[PDB]
């Protein structure tokens, strides 16, 4: 039982690292989005301002 | 009449085990149904042949044998075989996925999920004995069920069956027999577990199999069915005490007695002869004289080393064949003015003989001859340690970097286990030479 909970014990570390990846994974997307969205509003309103 | 249970682990264990069944039936005159016309009490008995062998009301012999593997290809192999109908199917147990050359795999990740179902397995069949001896059990040390779930099963065998006798037929690791390169770890992982479980253990080795083949059976390349049906015959020869009428070795108390002064020091050496090709036309028969002093010969043993360079502790010479008590100790006279055969200081200089007057039984079709006289002798001396050195020193080089270690921390064991093992194998290997050298 206690190298089962050793196994245990590493998989739950794994699943660990593998959810920070996953969670990396999404601020890469969502500051993909931010950077865009905001590209996207500075050119809306330096337009605006210029006309 | 006192029972065995044979007990076959991995695939080396299982392939061997089904020689040795094969040969057994053979020997018995049991055909491949189960029936035996040679025996005249229907469905019962306490023959010797039936400490090995229960019966069925329908008059068939059934193997007090289980077949234990963590995949089922090679077991597979016994079920749709030539022997289907001796066994039943509560005797083979397959799991679903082996142990991956790994100890620490068959030992604590796959073990713990079998072991409850192989002793209830083997619960059923002592339950159908009257007086149980005890258990032969035939493994690899090298791959990873055969070390593994070997030593797993030998404790609890201890645990449930504490007054029965334990031995072992153990394959220890050739290169020239395919073997994984982390052998060695699960060697000495496997005789750390099972040393203080094991109550007489013979080591084969297939570097010495393989050889025997080459050079006696003029077989370029063994397969594994010419190594096993060597194998099976030193085993039957081995374990035809048990299952024959005779006064030597008659239970497996006097294995123990005969061969193991010291319990530790409880792996004693298989020689065998002679070994004659069956495609060999004409060939001069051996003597008592021949194949006793063959006996001698290194190139005959089941482990390579020298005796010379070693004391014996006990020796055990059984013939089968065309042999009197006479020509033995003709032979022995001779054999001892010319050969260095030297015993420990507190021990008898002697042998203790059995001869069974049937010969050897072969295979039809195998590629070993009927002879007239064949023996084995089974003699513990201290030489046989240089096996152990040998794997010791593989294991070193290889744990020195902790090659492969990660394998076995992975699945949940501990790196001091590895120093443990190691440790108790220097014990060992310095409690051989305690006992057979003088400085
Ligand atoms: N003499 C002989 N040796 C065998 C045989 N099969 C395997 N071996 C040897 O046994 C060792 C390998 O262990 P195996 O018994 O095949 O492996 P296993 O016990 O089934 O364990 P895993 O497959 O790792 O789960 C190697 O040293 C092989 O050379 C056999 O039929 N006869
Ligand atoms: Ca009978
Ligand atoms: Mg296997
Ligand atoms: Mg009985």
């Amino acid at each position: 039982e206690a190298a089962e909970e050793r196994r245990k014990y590493q998989e739950a570390e794994l699943l660990k690292h593998l959810a920070e990846k996953r969670e990396h994974e999404r601020e890469v997307i969502q500051k993909a989005i931010e950077e865009n969205n905001n590209f996207i509003k500075m050119a809306k309103e330096k337009l605006a301002q210029k006309m | 009449m006192r029972e065995c249970i044979s007990i076959h682990v991995g695939q080396a264990g299982v392939q061997i085990g089904n020689a040795c069944w094969e040969l057994y039936c053979l020997e018995h005159g049991i055909q491949p149904d189960g029936q035996m016309p040679s025996d005249k009490t229907i469905g019962g008995g306490d023959d010797s042949f039936n400490t090995f062998f229960s019966e069925t009301g329908a008059g068939k012999h059934v193997p007090r044998a289980v077949f234990v593997d963590l995949e089922p290809t090679v077991i597979d192999e016994v079920r749709t075989g030539t022997y289907r109908q001796l066994f039943h199917p509560e005797q083979l147990i397959t799991g679903k996925e082996d142990a991956a050359n790994n100890y620490a795999r068959g030992h604590y990740t796959i073990g713990k999920e079998i072991i409850d179902l192989v002793l209830d397995r083997i619960r059923k069949l002592a339950d159908q004995c009257t007086g149980l001896q005890g258990f032969l059990v035939f493994h690899s040390f090298g791959g990873g069920t055969g070390s593994g779930f070997t030593s797993l099963l030998m404790e609890r065998l201890s645990v449930d069956y504490g007054k029965k006798s334990k031995l072992e037929f153990s394959i220890y690791p050739a290169p020239q027999v395919s073997t994984a390169v982390v052998e060695p770890y699960n060697s000495i992982l496997t005789t750390h577990t099972t040393l203080e479980h094991s109550d007489c253990a013979f080591m084969v080795d297939n570097e010495a199999i393989y050889d025997i083949c080459r050079r006696n059976l003029d077989i370029e390349r063994p397969t594994y069915t010419n190594l096993n049906r060597l194998i099976s015959q030193i085993v039957s020869s081995i374990t035809a005490s048990l299952r024959f009428d005779g006064a030597l070795n008659v239970d497996l108390t006097e294995f123990q007695t005969n061969l193991v002064p010291y319990p530790r020091i409880h792996f004693p050496l298989a020689t065998y002869a002679p070994v004659i090709s069956a495609e060999k036309a004409y060939h001069e028969q051996l003597s008592v004289a021949e194949i006793t002093n063959a006996c001698f010969e290194p190139a005959n043993q089941m482990v390579k080393c020298d005796p010379r360079h070693g004391k014996y502790m006990a020796c055990c010479l059984l013939y089968r064949g065309d042999v009197v008590p006479k020509d033995v100790n003709a032979a022995i006279a001779t054999i001892k003015t010319k050969r260095s055969i030297q015993f420990v200081d507190w021990c008898p200089t002697g042998f203790k003989v059995g001869i069974n007057y049937q010969p050897p039984t072969v295979v039809p079709g195998g590629d070993l001859a009927k002879v007239q006289r064949a023996v084995c002798m089974l003699s513990n001396t201290t030489a046989i340690a240089e096996a152990w050195a040998r794997l010791d020193h593989k294991f070193d080089l290889m744990y020195a970097k902790r090659a492969f270690v990660h394998w076995y921390v992975g699945e949940g064991m501990e790196e001091g286990e590895f120093s443990e093992a190691r440790e108790d194998m220097a014990a060992l290997e310095k409690d051989y030479e305690e006992v057979g050298v003088d400085s």
